RNA sequence: GUGGGAGAGGGUGGUGGAAUUCCCGGAGUAGCGGUGAAAUGCGCAGAUACCGGGAGGAACGCCGAUGGCGAAGGCAGCCACCUGGUCCACCCGUGACGCUGAGGCGCGAAAGCGUGGGGAGCAAACCGGAUUAGAUACCCGGGUAGUCCACGCCCUAAACGAUGCGCGCUAGGUCUCUGGGUCUCCUGGGGGCCGAAGCUAACGCGUUAAGCGCGCCGCCUGGGGAGUACGGCCGCAAGGC
């Protein structure tokens, strides 16, 4: 049982209802999975430095989780299938460095 | 020998280790795309080579460039 | 990986009395754990070698304490082995 | 026929041949030269001489189709480089910025051996 | 043992962007390329230069260093899992359990071999163009094995610090990586430089010893013949000891 961080970026173009069911099937399968969410920060549209999938901008999810290690890798997997989810990054969590203190 | 400005010194206080804030490590990348050098950073070994990754991770999340075209010149 | 509380496990079962960390038979006994671990790693993932030198090196340590234990008392040496099941 | 009349010059230069490209603002080219479209033929066109010629004649191409303002865009490190950016300069035409966009890789391929001890 | 730290140490999976080549589409015209100068070559079946989309293989730009890790070979995009080594603080535990190490066993760059796969760029052999008295070369245009993956062999090297391993002792100055502390500084581990005594044929070495000592292993005994011949062992062969 690990502490990690959820990195999901998808089609900024989506009207409310098809991202509701896409964040929908994230929280389904984190379930599927076991993770508990301690934490969530939806940041919306953002404006990317280069294009991805053709499309100049994107629309960002973060999740801080605790999930059995093991199936970690195994998650992604599945997180990765939706056409509409074009980046997953998962992150082992860290105390923050702080730098000029 | 860069004795225009150290970005630590025209920084406040900041978490390296975070790749989500832009707004902070842009200001470590130069006019192209490239990772700034020690000299122009003002940082330190171990603060560096942390930065590095955590920059490397903003530019994979699509939130900082690779690289960038030249202006002027 | 190895978690604090298997550790504590294995260290208060082997343990002469109780308080003791250091004994031949604690060491002994952390090193098999750590032995069988490797191993069971390195059934798959068999192309990794600099792991495997450990396993050289920590069944080296293993086999000098045993030898000790050996020559010092050949009953709990006898015992260490029993409850361990080495040898083969 | 088309009238654009703002675009892009694109300036490809190496140490063998200079050549400029202009196009429309969408990248589709309209005219272009070099220095082997000037009678110069062998070694003489990696001459800055022949880069003058080679933008001169592409920006005079380009004149017939109406155009004033440029974007120049720079590739390759090469003799008459900065040549060309200058006669671009003022040729007439407007030059509303540089850039300079040569590929670097990030070491994907094996150079020939010629560009060796490197990778 | 407890508590902390740094790291391109290793293995498996996934993944990101730049570039090269190929393909498709748009636009576009007479050359591109390459050299000391050229030609072969490619281009009117539309090349080069430019924009858009796609496929595939290989390597990871800046960070990056006189840096870090590893026993050595060696290791560099990023993420996750599995996993080795190691350092510091606390003085907690066992109680000489140590050091070295013939033979043995394992690891071992590149090239090379077997089977299957892959093949973008580069490129032995080879096909050509130049140069030259000749040019079985240097330079130029092509190009097969190979370079890449898995599994199995091969065991070589300027496999280098040309310096076996471990322990103790013998001025300091300075730079640096990484811990701890009363954080001007002290203390510990690692990497560099100049230098006390001392050593060395000299160059140089000098708390990272090539100094002062002890233990154990390996090796040398004038040059060519020769790492050859024979024998044995190992190898599919090349060939190795
Ligand atoms: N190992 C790969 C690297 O691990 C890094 O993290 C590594 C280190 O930072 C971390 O250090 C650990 C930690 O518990 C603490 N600092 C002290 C501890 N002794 C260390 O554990 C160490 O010893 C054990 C055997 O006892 C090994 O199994 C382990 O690999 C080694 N790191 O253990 C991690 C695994 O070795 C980063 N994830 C990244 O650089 C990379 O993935
Ligand atoms: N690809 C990641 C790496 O894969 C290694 O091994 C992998 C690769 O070496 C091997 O080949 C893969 C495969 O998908 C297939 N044959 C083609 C594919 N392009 C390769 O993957 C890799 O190829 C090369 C490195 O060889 C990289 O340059 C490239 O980025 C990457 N895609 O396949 C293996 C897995 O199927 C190791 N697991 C580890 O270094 C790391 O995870
Ligand atoms: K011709
Ligand atoms: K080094
Ligand atoms: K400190
Ligand atoms: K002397
Ligand atoms: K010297
Ligand atoms: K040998
Ligand atoms: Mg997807
Ligand atoms: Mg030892
Ligand atoms: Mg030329
Ligand atoms: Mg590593
Ligand atoms: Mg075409
Ligand atoms: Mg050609
Ligand atoms: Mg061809
Ligand atoms: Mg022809
Ligand atoms: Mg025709
Ligand atoms: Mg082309
Ligand atoms: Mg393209
Ligand atoms: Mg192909
Ligand atoms: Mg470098
Ligand atoms: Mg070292
Ligand atoms: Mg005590
Ligand atoms: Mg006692
Ligand atoms: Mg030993
Ligand atoms: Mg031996
Ligand atoms: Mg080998
Ligand atoms: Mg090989
Ligand atoms: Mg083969
Ligand atoms: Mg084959
Ligand atoms: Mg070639
Ligand atoms: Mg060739
Ligand atoms: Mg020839
Ligand atoms: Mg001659
Ligand atoms: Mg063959
Ligand atoms: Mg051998
Ligand atoms: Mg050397
Ligand atoms: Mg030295
Ligand atoms: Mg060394
Ligand atoms: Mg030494
Ligand atoms: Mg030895
Ligand atoms: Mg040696
Ligand atoms: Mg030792
Ligand atoms: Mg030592
Ligand atoms: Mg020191
Ligand atoms: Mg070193
Ligand atoms: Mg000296
Ligand atoms: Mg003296
Ligand atoms: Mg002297
Ligand atoms: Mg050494
Ligand atoms: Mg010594
Ligand atoms: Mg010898
Ligand atoms: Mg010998
Ligand atoms: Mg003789
Ligand atoms: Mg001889
Ligand atoms: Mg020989
Ligand atoms: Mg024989
Ligand atoms: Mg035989
Ligand atoms: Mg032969
Ligand atoms: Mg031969």
């Amino acid at each position: 049982m690990r502490r990690y961080e959820v990195n999901i970026v998808l089609n900024p173009n989506l009207d409310q209802s098809q991202l509701a069911l896409e964040k929908e099937i994230i929280q389904r399968a984190l379930e599927n999975y076991g993770a508990r969410v301690e934490k969530v920060e939806e940041l919306g549209l953002r404006r990317l430095a280069y294009p991805i999938a053709k499309d100049p901008q994107g629309y960002f999810l973060w999740y801080q989780v605790e999930m059995p290690e093991d199936r970690v890798n195994d998650l992604a997997r599945e997180l990765r299938i939706r056409d509409n989810v074009r980046r997953v990054m998962v992150v082992k969590s860290q105390e923050p460095f702080l730098a000029n203190a | 020998p860069s004795r225009k400005a150290k970005v630590k010194a025209t920084l406040g206080e900041f978490d390296l280790r975070d790749y989500r804030n832009v707004e902070v490590l842009k200001r470590f990348l130069s006019e192209t795309g490239k990772i700034l050098p020690r000299r122009r950073t003002g940082l330190s070994a171990k603060e560096q080579r942390i930065l590095a990754k955590t920059i490397k991770r903003a530019r994979i999340l699509g939130l900082l460039p690779f690289t960038e075209k030249l202006v002027r010149k | 990986p190895i978690t604090k509380e298997e550790k504590q496990k294995v260290i208060q079962e082997f343990a002469r009395f109780p308080g003791d960390t250091g004994s031949t038979e604690v060491q002994v006994a952390l090193l098999t754990l750590r032995i069988n671990r490797l191993s069971e790693h390195l059934k798959v993932h068999k192309k990794d070698h600099h792991s495997h030198r450990g396993l050289l090196m920590m069944v080296g340590q293993r086999r000098r304490l045993l030898r000790y234990l050996q020559r010092e008392d050949p009953e709990r040496y006898r015992a260490l082995i029993e409850k361990l099941g080495i040898r083969g | 026929k088309r009238q654009v009349a703002s675009g892009r010059a694109y300036i490809h230069a190496s140490y063998n041949n200079t050549i400029v490209t202009i196009t429309d603002p969408d990248g589709n080219p309209i005219t272009w030269s070099s220095g082997g479209v000037i009678g110069y033929k062998g070694s003489r066109k990696g001459t800055p001489y022949a880069a003058q010629l080679a933008a001169l004649d592409a920006a005079k191409k380009a004149m017939a189709y109406g155009m004033q303002s440029v974007d120049v865009i720079v590739r390759g490190t090469g003799a008459g480089r900065e040549q060309a950016i200058r006669a671009l300069q003022a040729s007439g035409l407007q030059v509303k910025s540089i850039v300079d966009d040569t590929p670097v890789p990030h070491n994907g391929c094996r150079p020939k051996k010629k560009f060796r001890k490197a990778s």
